[PDB]
């Protein structure tokens, strides 16, 4: 199964066409999800990039746990990802362009 | 949009306290790594409009936060959706909504199941599959949304031959069982979207139907702070874009001053209003966050009641009860309570349908029970009271 | 499969002398692969002689062209050839590192006289793409290598974009290799989606 470090490039790539704000956005972040995270403090695309893999990671820590009690998880994939990508790409647009 | 679209694609599957953990765990993720997103968004109406929802609401939807997400999930969607549905108000929803692009409806049972799958994807028709469980593997070139370009066309390999696209063919696939399992490779190509009621669910309903009923004020005053997010905004710029109209048709004809001025006054009091909910938005959180907590045990005794009826069966083969069964008799205590009439005091209506409650739950199941677990439905419901109740020990020991 | 190292070094007498420690270290790293990764843990934790064949051919396919390599080459090519064999079909993080800590031991204790260019050049990333022969490759040069092939790839049939993150390309180069031999039978196994039949 895909990595912390292909998420982020996957996210990173597929996100490069969102224009997103990038202000000058304090970074309080201190979120060691990704290790190869830039020292100097992360932009916003990649904050959000990270927020997104985090994510993922959290939906898998909520089946692993879902499992513990008892079973009755279905498991995630990389396409759910994709999709999740798919998903902010386009609201994010429908939302800018109504604003 | 981030936390909108994390709830879209993943969340689904879940029930609504699973929901509401991914969604808070989200959240303060995002505003720990100072993200700017809205607090305390209301992602049932920041993904849908009122039109949207009194439209669903009026094509047999019911009027749960639970089912309105649902919805939304059914409406915004790149993978095409797995309605897990006990009951079979979701496929009646579903005709219903998708009737006037003649929705065919059929069966993966069915003999004629690929006949009537060209047959829409030739011509654009939605179809609604259900039956899930005995999954025909033909679909796996029309879930995974692959497409071959030829000449300007779009085609698809449904078999060896292959069928044309065609504009907007949206398959619905469905099953009636919850408690079923699929393969992995299905499970990543459809969007779980599930109708199953639990604990939390049952509750939330519960809370929600009694604030309809008793302290109405609240609730419309709820609905007023839910609505003052985007649908008073939305709603004075029809009013705004009216007055434009009006401006740019009477070409400044100040005799019929008075006629303009109308409409201006209208819009300064509709916007003083809302600026003025603005105001309150705080302040009136914490009154209907003390109102609901007031009710509150009142559902989580409906929850634990109406499961403890569902479970009754492993006991005798005999004791089934269904969901509307207790939904049934939680409406006649409510609006059928002898009891209930010439008393007003919002504290102790509650106490008085809390108690007739349990009498008429213990009444009408005890009917279709043996005399030798009577004694056995009493004690669950002492228990149930018993934990419900506060200021008293739990003697869980 | 001492005689089949020295027969295999017979194209080159500077790698004669360490045909014996090529033989030593290959026999102790699969004793210990075969220590561990036992059946009862996977299904598919079984290791036979016909690794020990399959890896004095690959290196031996790897040397058949090539000619006057030092003693360094010949340990990365024996290196790289240990990482497709024993830890392709690792399940878990946590044996893969064994394997790669225990790889390098290994190596070093065969091998204590020898510079150490594999631990800079950890990938360990061989192909037949930028040169006519099996040479080593960078992972840069792979990269744009395989960007460019994309690019026409997409056009060519199937347009749909992928990214090309590191585990992609040791991915390519591993099918690569399968097939390049005329009996490559391949049982990709993972989670579904994350790229066996695109790739
Ligand atoms: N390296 C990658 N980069 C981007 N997307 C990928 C990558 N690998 C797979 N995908 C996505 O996976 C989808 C196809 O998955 P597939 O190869 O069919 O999975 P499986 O082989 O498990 O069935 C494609 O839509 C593609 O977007």
């Amino acid at each position: 199964d895909w990595s912390t470090e292909a998420l982020y490039q996957v996210g990173k790539e597929f996100t490069s066409k969102m224009d997103l704000e990038k202000p000058n956005y304090i970074v309080p972040d201190y979120m060691p999800v990704v290790y190869d995270k830039l020292p100097q403090p992360p932009s916003h695309r990649e904050a959000i990039v990270n927020s997104c893999v985090f994510v993922h990671q959290t939906l898998h820590q909520a089946n692993a746990r879902l499992a513990k009690r008892g079973g009755r998880t279905m498991a995630i994939t990389p396409r759910h990802y994709l999709d999740f990508i798919n998903h902010y790409a386009n609201l994010f647009h429908e939302k800018r362009s109504e604003l | 949009c981030l936390l909108s679209a994390a709830f879209i694609a993943y969340a689904g599957y879940f029930d609504q306290q699973m929901r509401q953990n991914l969604f808070t765990t989200w959240s303060h993720h995002l505003q720990q790594a100072n993200i700017q997103f809205r607090t305390d968004i209301a992602r049932t109406e920041y993904l849908s409009n009122a039109d949207e929802r009194l439209r669903w609401q009026a094509s047999s939807l019911p009027a749960d936060d639970l089912c309105t997400e649902n919805a939304i999930m059914l409406k915004r969607f790149n993978r095409y959706p797995l309605i897990i549905d006990p009951s079979g108000q979701a496929t009646e929803f579903i005709m219903n909504e998708y009737k006037d692009r003649k929705i065919t409806r059929t069966s993966f049972l069915d003999d004629a199941f690929r006949k009537n799958l060209e047959s829409a994807l030739r011509f654009g028709n939605p179809l609604l599959v259900q039956d899930v469980e005995s999954y025909d593997p033909v679909l796996n070139p029309v879930l995974n949304r692959e497409v071959r370009r030829t000449g300007g066309r779009v085609l698809i390999t449904l078999g060896d031959q292959d069928i044309d696209l065609s504009p907007s063919f949206v398959i619905f696939l469905s099953t009636r069982d919850p408690t079923v399992e699929f393969p992995p490779d299905l499970c990543s190509r459809v969007t779980f979207v599930n109708f199953t009621v639990t604990r939390s669910s049952l509750q939330s309903q519960c809370l929600n139907e009694v604030l309809k009923a008793e302290r109405p004020d609240v609730d419309e005053k709820r609905s007023d702070l839910l609505k003052l997010q985007g649908e008073f905004q939305l709603r004075l710029r029809q009013l705004e874009k009216s007055l434009l109209q009006a401006l740019n048709e009477v070409k400044g004809r100040i005799l019929d001053d008075d006629t303009i001025i109308t409409t201006l006054e209208n819009l300064k009091r509709e916007a003083a209003e809302v600026t003025r909910k603005v105001e309150e938005t705080d302040i009136v959180m914490q009154e209907v966050e003390t109102v609901s907590q007031q009710y509150l045990p009142l559902s989580t005794a409906c929850s634990s009641i109406y499961f403890t009826m569902e479970s009754l069966k492993q006991i005798h083969f005999l004791y089934q009860y269904s969901l509307q069964f207790f939904l049934d008799i939680y409406h006649n205590v409510l609006y059928e309570n002898p009891n209930l009439k010439g008393v007003t005091d919002h504290t102790q209506r509650l106490s008085i349908i809390t108690k007739d409650l349990f009498q008429v739950a213990f009444n009408r199941v005890a009917r279709g029970m043996l005399h030798q677990d009577h004694i056995t439905f009493a004690m669950l419901l002492a228990r149930i009271k018993l934990k419900g109740t506060v200021g008293e020990p739990t003697y869980d020991a | 499969y001492g005689t089949f190292n020295r027969a295999m070094l017979r194209l080159i007498p500077s790698l004669r002398t360490y045909a014996e420690p090529l033989t030593a270290a290959m026999v102790e790293f699969y004793t210990m692969s075969q220590e561990r990764f036992t059946q009862d843990t996977q299904p598919h934790y079984i290791y036979s002689p016909r690794e020990m064949t399959r890896w004095v051919r690959g290196i031996f396919e790897a040397l058949r062209p090539l000619e006057t390599l030092p003693v360094e080459g010949l340990i990365r090519i024996w290196a790289h050839e240990a990482l497709r064999l024993f830890q392709d079909r690792l399940v878990e993080d946590e044996e893969r590192r064994w394997t790669d800590e225990n790889i390098d031991t290994v190596a070093l204790k065969h091998f204590p006289n020898i510079d150490r260019e594999k631990a800079m050049s950890r990938p360990i990333l061989y192909s037949n793409w930028l040169s006519k022969d099996y040479i080593p490759v960078d992972q840069e040069e792979l990269r744009d290598y395989v960007k460019a092939r994309l690019k026409v790839f997409y056009e060519e049939e199937l347009d749909v974009p992928l990214v090309l993150f590191n585990e992609v390309l040791d991915h390519v180069l591993r099918i690569d290799r399968i097939f390049r031999q005329p009996q490559g039978h391949l049982l990709l196994i993972g989670v579904s989606g994350a790229g066996k039949t695109t790739l």
